[PDB]
RNA sequence: GAGUAGUGUUGGGUCGCGAAAGGCCUUGUGGUACUGCCUGAUAGGGUGCUUGCGAGUGCCCCGGGAGGUCUCGUAGACCACCAUG
RNA sequence: CUCCCCUGUGAGGAACUACUGUCUUCACGCAGAAAGCGUCUAGCCAUGGCGUUAGUAUGAGUGUCGUGCAGCCUCCAGGACCCCCC
RNA sequence: AACGAGACUCUGGCAUGCUAACUAGUUACGCGACCGGUCGGCGUAACUUCUUAGAGGGACAAGUGGCGUUCAGCCACCCGAGAUUGAGCAAUAACAGGUCUGUGAUGCCCUUAGAUGUCCGGGGCUGCACGCGCGCUACACUGACUGGCUCAGCGUGUCCUACGCCGGCAGGCGCGGGUAACCCGUUGAACCCCAUUCGUGAUGGGGAUCGGGGAUUGCAAUUAUUCCCCAUGAACGAGGAAUUCCCAGUAAGUGCGGGUCAUAAGCUUGCGUUGAUUAAGUCCCUGCCCUUUGUACACACCGCCCG
C-alpha cells in the first residue's frame, strides 16, 4: 500500500468541485511515499498539472532568498506541519490541503487596464490551474508573513494558517487576499 | 447565484500586454446557451468556470 | 522551429525522382537506401533527407506529388484516372430540352429526334442580380 | 335560382366580390399535397417567433396517445509639448 | 390546481444532570475594516497606493459559569416534486 | 541558382554490443583483522558492467491519432537514452565607434646631453565636506552557535605538498612523492542531513571603527600588504521615485579551480552541488525591421529654405 510520510492514507480523501477536480492531484494513481520526486514538470504546457499537490505546496515554501535552493527545509517543515494538523481538527491531513486549496484560491480577478500610473481593473475569471496556483501561492506568503517574528515554527504556523483557510475564517492571509480580490472584481464588474 | 460553465473553443488572447484569453462558454446545466468570457492564467479546452456573475458578457480590452 | 531546408526538400525530390522503384515506406530501410544513392556528408544530413523521401513517398501513395514526375506514377494513375459506368451518362431515354433548342434543331433538320422532351419555357424573366 | 339579389372603386368598361328564399329531377367527382400572424383567396403585399447569431425543424381546428431541458454548427469581439545646426 | 419526499425554529414531550459537539460570562494572546479626513502619484484627474481616524468597530478560538443550544418523537411551515404550462 | 540562416566544429545525454588498459578499476581466490559479514588492508589469476576513449551506431516530426487550400507545417499520445544540449564561426555594407598606451606595426609634430632618454632614492596613482556607478554582507526562528554523520568537478604543480615531532592559533622544523588517470588525492569543499545551546531586545542577528600583541612575505610593510588571539563592538528593523537580469539541471543558495600572484580575491574566468515559483503568450511600453505613402532633401532633416 501506499502511504504518506509512512503513516497517512491518500485514497480516502475527496473533492467537492468539478474545476478542482481535473486538476489537484493525489487521489488515485500519483500519491506517493515523499514529496520530492525530482521530475520536470515544466518541461511541456500543463505538464505541471499533473504532479503531486503535496509536493506543489512542498515548492513553493522555498520561496524566499535564503531557502530558495535548499528544498529539504521543506519536506521537513511540510512533515510536522502534517502531524501537527492531524492533532487539532482529528482528520485526514490532506483533506485539509483540499479545503485550503479550494477555498483560498480566487474566483474572479482584476486585470489592470489603463496607462502606465493609473491603475483601472476590470473584472474576469479565474482558470482552474491558476486558481490551484495564486491558492497554494497565497497559502506560503500567509505562512511566511504570519511565522516571520512571532517565534512560531513554520509547522505550528503553517498548519495554523491552512486550517483556517480550510474553516473559511479571516485568520488566514490567504482568506483576506482572496477576499480582497473578489471585492475589486466587484467594484468593477 | 453561482454557475458552471464549460469550455467549447479558445479564440484569441485579449490584453495589452496579453494576459487575458478569450475563451467560449456552454452551461453545465445542459442549456445550449453560448456566451463568450474572459479568463485569467492558463486555459485548455474542456475545463471548467465558476461563474459568480453569470449573465456577464465580454468586452475586448 | 523544426523545418526543413532548401537542401532537404530538393535532395529528396531529386532522390526521389530517380530511384522511386527502390525506396518504400520504412524510414530505416531508405536511409540505407541514400547512404547508398546518392552521397551525403555528416548525419543529421543524412537522416533528415531520407525523413523526407519517406514523407514524400507517403504522400506519392495517395496521389500525385507537385515535385515530382515518375513514370511509374504516370501509369499507376493511368490505372486510376482509366474508369466507365457500365452504361454512359450520356444515354438518357428522356432528355428535356427548351422550345429554342428545339428550334436550332429544326434548322439542321434534327427536329424528329425521338428522345426529346419540349419542357415549358420559364415565365419570369428575371437572370439578374438585384444591384446595390 | 343567377355570377342575378345585395355588396364593393383610380380612369372608365361588356365590371370585381358574391347571397338566400324556394323549388325541381333522381346520387348529387376521384386522386394528392400544405396550414405562424396581419392585410385581400392555399394567390399578391407586410411581418415574425425556435439559441445570442447562421442553418435546420415546427408553428389552422379537434380528440386521444405518449416523449421532453429540439438538433447541428459559431467571434457574436466596437466605449496638443519641442526653435536652431 | 394540488400532494408528500426532504430541508426549518413556529408550538408540545422525553432527554435535559451522565452523553458529546455550538452560542452565553471573565482572563488570554493573534490576525484586523471602513464612511471620512489629509497626502503622494498617473502631463492635468482617484476610480489607486500611503498616512490619520485605531491597533477603534470587529471575528476565529482555549479555559471558566450556563441549568442554555441541541441531537431522539409529532405536527405547523418551507423548499424538491409533480401536475400545469409549453 | 550563390553568400548570409541552417548545415558545420567544439561540449553535455545514450551503448551490460565492439576495441582494450599494472598509470583505472572490477569479479574470483588466497592471507590479515574484529566480532557468516565488515574493512581503501596486502597480494594475484578474471574481465570491461563501473573508470577512461576510440571506432561506429542512434532522431529523421519518426510511429499513431487530431488541426490544416489535408500543403507546409502546428498539437496530443506512444515507441525510446534523447521529440527544446550549451557555445564558436558569422553576408553585401557601412560608423569620420574604441586602439600612437599591446606591437623592432607607422604617416606627421616635438623632444633630443642642466633630454619628454634611461637608470638610482624617496614620495604620488590609495589622498576627503560631496554627487553617480558595478559588487560584496546583512538585517535572524526556512535563523546564529556548538558537537556529530557522510557528498563534488574543473583544473593547477620543480612548485603542489604525504607523514611525523614542536607549536593554544597563525606557524616552524624537518624527513618523503610527483614533469603527473602514477605523487598532493578514494582529491573526506560548503550548504544539506542528526542531536545541542539560544529565546523577539541592537539579543549570541550585524559586524564596521579601533588599542594592544604573536607569525609570515619580502631589499624594503609606517600610509594598518596579508594572516592570527583577545578585547572595541557602530550603521542596519526587508529598503522612496525609478530600474536591472532571467523559462528548466534554468533562476537561486552554496563552496571549489584557473587568471592577476614573492605574499593576495570583496574582482574575473571556469566547476560542481541543493534546486524552484511562473509563462509556452502579446506589441502596451521600449528597441529596431519590413510594406504602403508624401517629399522643393541626395554632403540625404545636423537637409533645405522665406522675409
Ligand atoms: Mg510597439
Ligand atoms: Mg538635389
Amino acid at each position: 500500500d501506499i502511504k504518506l510520510f509512512g503513516k497517512w492514507s491518500t485514497d480516502d480523501v475527496q473533492i467537492n468541485d468539478i474545476s478542482l477536480q481535473d486538476y489537484i492531484a493525489v487521489k488515485e494513481k500519483y500519491a506517493k511515499y515523499l514529496p520530492h520526486s525530482a521530475g520536470r514538470y515544466a518541461a511541456k504546457r500543463f505538464r505541471k498539472a499533473q504532479c503531486p499537490i503535496v509536493e506543489r505546496l512542498t515548492n513553493s515554501m522555498m520561496m524566499h532568498g535564503r531557502n530558495n535552493g535548499k528544498k529539504l527545509m521543506t519536506v521537513r517543515i511540510v512533515k510536522h506541519a502534517f502531524e501537527i494538523i492531524h492533532l487539532l481538527t482529528g482528520e485526514n491531513p490532506l483533506q485539509v490541503l483540499v479545503n485550503a486549496i479550494i477555498n483560498s484560491g480566487p474566483r474572479e480577478d482584476s486585470t489592470r487596464i489603463g496607462r502606465a500610473g493609473t491603475v483601472r481593473r476590470q473584472a474576469v475569471d479565474v482558470s482552474p490551474l491558476r486558481r490551484v496556483n495564486q491558492a497554494i501561492w497565497l497559502l506560503c506568503t500567509g505562512a511566511r508573513e504570519a511565522a516571520f517574528r512571532n517565534i512560531k515554527t513554520i509547522a505550528e504556523c503553517l498548519a495554523d494558517e491552512l486550517i483556517n483557510a480550510a474553516k473559511g475564517s479571516s485568520n488566514s492571509y490567504a482568506i483576506k487576499k482572496k477576499d480582497e480580490l473578489e471585492r475589486v472584481a466587484k467594484s468593477n464588474r | 447565484p453561482i454557475k458552471l460553465a464549460r469550455v467549447t473553443k479558445v479564440l484569441g488572447r485579449t490584453g495589452s500586454q496579453g494576459q487575458c484569453t478569450q475563451v467560449r462558454v456552454e452551461f453545465m446545466d445542459d442549456t445550449s446557451r453560448s456566451i463568450i468570457r474572459n479568463v485569467k492564467g492558463p486555459v485548455r479546452e474542456g475545463d471548467v468556470l465558476t461563474l459568480l456573475e453569470s449573465e456577464r458578457e465580454a468586452r475586448r480590452l | 522551429g523544426r523545418v526543413r531546408t532548401k537542401t532537404v526538400k530538393k535532395a529528396a525530390r531529386v532522390i526521389i525522382e530517380k530511384y522511386y522503384t527502390r525506396l518504400g515506406n520504412d524510414f530505416h530501410t531508405n536511409k540505407r537506401v541514400c547512404e547508398e544513392i546518392a552521397i551525403i556528408p555528416s548525419k543529421k544530413l543524412r537522416n533528415k533527407i531520407a525523413g523526407y523521401v519517406t514523407h514524400l513517398m507517403k504522400r506519392i501513395q495517395r496521389g500525385p506529388v507537385r515535385g515530382i514526375s515518375i513514370k511509374l506514377q504516370e501509369e499507376e494513375r493511368e490505372r486510376r484516372d482509366n474508369y466507365v459506368p457500365e452504361v454512359s451518362a450520356l444515354d438518357q431515354e428522356i432528355i428535356e430540352v427548351d422550345p429554342d433548342t428545339k428550334e436550332m434543331l429544326k434548322l439542321l433538320d434534327f427536329g424528329s429526334l425521338s428522345n426529346l422532351q419540349v419542357t415549358q419555357p420559364t415565365v419570369g424573366m428575371n437572370f439578374k442580380t438585384p444591384r446595390g
